[PDB]
């Protein structure tokens, strides 16, 4: 019926900051408005009901506005354990979530620390093999990696993960996984990997040659 | 006090059909609605649909309307959430909740979740492989084709926490699972120290542990 609109997708912030995020309505859906936080790994946990109703044992840091297509939470100060994901979701007729909005914490831009792994020999007995990228301790989140094998740009045949932010640095860690066969990768000779992120002045190239 | 017990993590193939039960308890059953609300791995809160479990009234989102049937036992104050052809895009965390609707409308209480894998693919323990040093040094561990989620990697039983990332596991086209556990550890030691990964995978009853040597 109705869709619900959540800005922004994705927020940083410092511990004392203010947060604001909206939830915006198709249609008029008047007080029926409730506010989540989500972390990983757990249940939602409601903090706002009805748009502007604080859930009890809810802490005052919390409030919501508004009525009918436009709704805002915010956070008054933002303290180190209201880093998570928030959903708005609609109490009527269908009770659709918002997309999330997560609000993560703000830092120093940190480059990549950059290593690459070639396979082992056990693995390449198995006909094999994966070629490990890691990018370590980086921020922001937004990152670039690219697979060039023998100077030759490789694309869509390699899965990555990102970590979450760390829990004493802030920062984000990045691994990159090229799969090849043994008999392919037995075809080439230079593996490389090169990343672009913006506390870098220039790409970094971390690379190795099969034979040596 | 309250509790809203969820049925264990479930593997289903392809096409097949799920029951997820949710056993309430420690406040009356009849007086609040149960939702279930499920969220797949990089995907937001999906809501499915309400249930009244004084009448049996349902009231679904109109994406699961023909899948899912929601039904509920109150002689033992039990909700059941039944879907059918699931595919691979059904995989995710379903979670039931406690609602209380109308005069005021929210979701208050949450279950534990139960996972829902939806694939054809056997049970299989991780081939575990080295990921070798290359003022700090970098070593891992590189485990390979697992199924199902999750698995658990600790260094040195564990006296090495610091430093270390296990990364989220990625699905492969094989529909094998996939990580890789890093550690940074000081350049000196590898002269000194021995850096074992402890993979353990319980829902094979697989224990791996490989040696990370330069």
């Amino acid at each position: 019926d109705i869709r619900l609109t959540q800005s922004p997708s994705s927020l940083s912030a410092s511990v004392g900051d203010r947060v604001t995020i909206t939830c915006r309505a198709s249609q008029s859906i008047s007080n029926y408005l409730n506010w989540y936080q989500k972390k990983p790994g757990q249940a939602p946990k409601l903090l706002i009901y009805a748009a502007t109703s604080l859930q009890s044992g809810v802490p005052s840091r919390f409030s919501g506005s508004g009525s009918g297509t436009d709704f805002t939470l915010t956070i008054s100060s933002v303290q180190p354990e209201d880093f998570a994901t928030y959903y708005c979701q609609k109490t009527l007729r269908t009770w659709t979530f918002g997309q999330g909005t997560k609000v993560e914490i703000k830092r120093t831009a940190a480059a990549p620390s950059v290593f690459i792994f070639p396979p082992s020999d056990e693995q390449l007995k198995s006909g094999t093999a994966s070629v490990v990228c890691l990018l370590n301790n980086f921020y922001p989140r937004e990152a670039k990696v690219q697979w060039k094998v023998d100077n030759a740009l490789q694309s869509g045949n390699s899965q990555e993960s990102v970590t979450e932010q760390d829990s004493k640095d802030s920062t984000y860690s990045l691994s990159s996984t090229l799969t090849l066969s043994k008999a392919d990768y037995e075809k080439h000779k230079v593996y490389a990997c090169e990343v672009t992120h913006q506390g870098l002045s220039s790409p970094v190239t971390k690379s190795f040659n099969r034979g040596e | 006090e309250f509790q809203l017990v969820e049925s264990g993590a479930e593997v289903k193939k392809p096409g097949a059909s799920v029951k997820v039960s949710c056993k309430a308890s420690g406040y009356s059953f009849t007086s609040y609605y149960v939702h279930w609300v499920r969220e797949a791995p990089g995907e937001g809160l999906e809501w499915m649909g309400m249930i009244n479990p004084s009448d049996g009234s349902t009231y679904y989102a109109q994406r699961f309307q023909p899948r899912v049937t929601m039904t509920r036992d109150t002689s033992t104050t039990t909700v059941f959430m039944e879907m059918s052809g699931l595919r691979s895009e059904d995989t995710a965390v379903y979670y039931c909740a406690r609602g209380v609707v109308g005069a005021t409308n929210e979701i208050d209480f949450w279950g534990q979740g139960t996972t829902v894998t939806v694939s054809s693919a056997s049970f299989k323990g991780p081939s575990v492989f080295p990921l070798a040093p290359s003022g700090t040094a970098a070593l891992g561990c590189l485990v390979k084709d697992y199924f199902p989620e999750p698995v658990t990697v600790s260094w040195n039983s564990g006296a090495l926490t610091s430093g270390v990332h296990t990364f989220p596991a990625v699905l492969q086209s094989s529909g094998l699972y996939s990580l890789s556990s890093v550690v940074t550890v000081p350049s000196s030691s590898l002269g000194t120290q021995t850096y074992i990964c402890n993979v353990n995978h319980k829902p094979s009853n697989t224990k791996v542990d490989k040696k990370v040597e330069p």
